[PDB]
């Protein structure tokens, strides 16, 4: 059973403090391999609002982050430091998973 | 002779090929698939009576049974003859591929 | 090309396979009696004893009624010449001895298993005539359970158990046959056909048209067209591309078994088409229906032209058929 | 796979092969038979869930919609896969002559 | 329709019934007649020694024991006694199928 991923590259939407959102995303596909998750990358700025979901190694990192909460089964906003804009990441290994994103499960 | 285009013609209360759409999310759950979301999966149905298209020998003799046994519950059944594979476009990690999923649409109907 | 009678070199035999008594007759009378009688009277013809065949194959199953016959059985095999006779049983019970009282010179080739671990086989002088050896096996064992008189073929198939629908006492009669009790000869029936010179190809294409598959004037039932496909020598195979284009206008079952043959399959034919169990499947065989096939054998050519099964390497028309069998040589 | 041996050695909900006599005098009609005065023709029977004996692609895309979609009517139906031939003797004149008539028995099921 | 007719095709057997309005043939042979244009022949013999019934698929054209048959059309064999000396006959022919295996000699009950 192959895991199923969003695979959009950097889209721009209205996603910002905001407790869950759609990553809108068109194109569902099976990873390169089984072993890889779906990965959520948010990197909202002042120029736009930013976001991604890819395919991705648990184990390997993501322009230079480690993924240390990758083998979560949900894609859950972790906030990561970064220089010029903050950094959210999130992971999942069930199939389909990363279609909808949650930030928090506070409600 | 019981064609997608005899049946769709006009009504035909023997086995024949009736229209139907299958909608890969809703209905099967292929969430892998992205192109077509959809597409028409036509299904054979009708009773099969001795003046129709029975195809073997044995549905004949079948056939003949039930038209001297009416309440028999045995009857040669309404069943895909010609298929016909759909085309589909899927998505691996970032490269789109084409395929044609073998016999995926029912073109015509027999009775077995 | 141009039709004329057909040799041993012709791709295509046109043989026919039936099933024939000389005169028997069943008996119901064997019930009471503590062992069954089936008594075989074998026939030979006027040709070379050496040409003969000397062996036979009797196959023994148990009627439609029974799943498995236990019970004990006597079987008279008398003929007039000697035979070794390649049992074969099939669904018969184990431990109920069984007797084979055959003629004076013939030898019993049973089949392993329990079958032969409780089968007693004695060799006799039963007469040559139909009456007599009738009489002597009711003076032995008081009534036979069956009679067959037949010529001596490969294959004789009996099925063993008593009918109570036959007659309480055997009178033999030359216009009997119960499908029980009979022979199975292969008759070459002679039939048209022409070859095309071709060059040695992996593509073959074989048209095969049939007039009558059977004697029967109600002509609206199928019947089975048995195809042999073998090659000319077992080693070395053979491994080709078959485009077998089947016709008859009556209506039939064209079945096609393949036999030391490798290679890729196909079969045209407007009527119904079938294949073997998997022991006949030595090709990837694959069937496909077309009813607009024509029924002439200049239309025939036409045709094949037409829908790119070409070139035709052979055809073969044949009045009367229902055995065909294909020989590939190399 | 559903051949007569394992529907007979154990009952099956399923789509299998039903032990049946089909007549012929009796239910056929054909008064020209003279022997076997009736024959056992199996019938396929069952209903085919998607954990079954599935044979063609489009086979296991209609138990999908039948499985996802209940209340549809439109199924696979359990049909002969393979069948056999019964001899007969029949008189022609005062001679009696055996004819194999093709695909009589069935021998095993399937989904389709 | 232009298919063979279906006879009982028994030759000459011993039956029971002897004089009777009605009888079964009792003919376990069924045939499909050789040539389409034949029919189903019954004759019934009596004689003081031993009673016989013979069913035939003959043509109607061609008389069966010398005698010409008038009844070929007839949907049942309606058996009518002829005059052969000596010996009991009746003869009847039909055309519909197993038509001779049944002999009726008169409606009347």
């Amino acid at each position: 059973f192959p895991q199923l991923c969003k695979f959009c590259d950097v889209r721009f939407s209205t996603c910002d403090n905001q407790k869950s959102c759609m990553s809108n995303c068109s194109i569902t596909s099976i990873c390169e391999k089984p072993q890889e998750v779906c990965v959520a990358v948010w990197r909202k700025n002042d120029e736009n609002i930013t976001l991604e979901t890819v395919c991705h190694d648990p184990k390997l990192p993501y322009h230079d982050f480690i993924l240390e909460d990758a083998a979560s089964p949900k894609c859950i906003m972790k906030e990561k430091k970064k220089p010029g804009e903050t950094f959210f990441m999130c992971s999942c290994s069930s199939d389909e998973c990363n279609d909808n994103i949650i930030f928090s499960e506070e409600y | 002779a019981l064609d997608t285009n005899y049946c769709f013609s006009s009504t035909e209360k023997n086995c024949c090929v009736r229209q139907l759409y299958i909608d890969f999310r809703k209905d099967l759950g292929w969430k892998w698939i992205h192109e077509p979301k959809g597409y028409h999966a036509n299904f054979c149905l009708g009773p099969c009576p001795y003046i129709w298209s029975l195809d073997t020998q044995y549905s004949k003799v079948l056939a003949l049974y039930n038209q001297h046994n009416p309440g028999a519950s045995a009857a040669p059944c309404c069943v895909p003859q010609a298929l016909e594979p759909l085309p589909i476009v899927y998505y691996v990690g970032r490269k789109p591929k084409v395929e044609q999923l073998s016999n995926m649409i029912v073109r015509s109907c027999k009775c077995s | 090309c141009e039709l004329s009678p057909i040799n041993a070199s012709h791709p295509v035999q046109a043989l026919m396979e039936s099933f024939t008594v000389l005169s028997g007759c069943a008996s119901r009378g064997t019930t009471g009696l503590p062992r069954e009688v089936h008594v075989l009277n074998l026939r030979s013809t006027d040709q070379g004893p050496g040409q003969r065949q000397r062996e036979v194959t009797l196959h023994l199953n148990p009627i439609a009624s029974v799943h498995t016959h236990h019970k004990p059985i006597v079987f008279l095999l008398n003929s007039p010449q000697p035979l070794v006779w390649h049992l074969k049983t099939e669904r018969l019970a184990a431990g109920v001895p069984r007797l084979f009282l055959v003629s004076e010179g013939s030898v019993v080739q049973f089949p392993s298993g329990n079958f032969s671990l409780t089968a007693e086989t004695e060799e006799r002088n039963f007469p040559q005539e139909n009456e007599h050896l009738l009489r002597w096996a009711q003076k032995e064992y008081g009534a036979v359970t069956s009679f067959t008189e037949l010529k001596i073929a490969r294959n004789i198939y009996i099925k063993v158990g008593e009918d109570q629908v036959f007659p309480p006492t055997c009178n033999i009669g030359k216009n009997f046959l119960s499908l029980n009790y009979l022979a199975e000869y292969l008759q070459p029936k002679a039939a048209e056909g022409c070859v095309l010179p071709s060059q040695p190809h992996e593509k073959e294409v074989h048209i095969i048209e049939l007039i009558t598959p059977s004697s029967n004037p109600y002509s609206a039932f199928q019947v089975d067209i048995i195809v042999d496909i073998r090659p000319a020598q077992e080693d070395p195979e053979v491994v080709k591309n078959l485009v077998l284009i089947l016709k008859c206008k009556k209506s039939v079952n064209w079945v096609i078994k393949s036999f030391d043959v490798k290679g890729n399959l196909k079969v045209i034919a407007p009527n119904s088409i079938g294949f073997g169990k998997e022991s006949e499947r030595s090709m990837t065989m694959t069937k496909l229906v077309r009813d607009d096939i024509p029924s002439t054998q200049e239309n025939l050519m036409k045709w094949a032209l037409d829908n790119g099964y070409r070139p035709v390497t052979s055809y073969t028309m044949a009045p009367v058929a229902n055995r065909f069998h294909l020989r590939l040589e190399n």
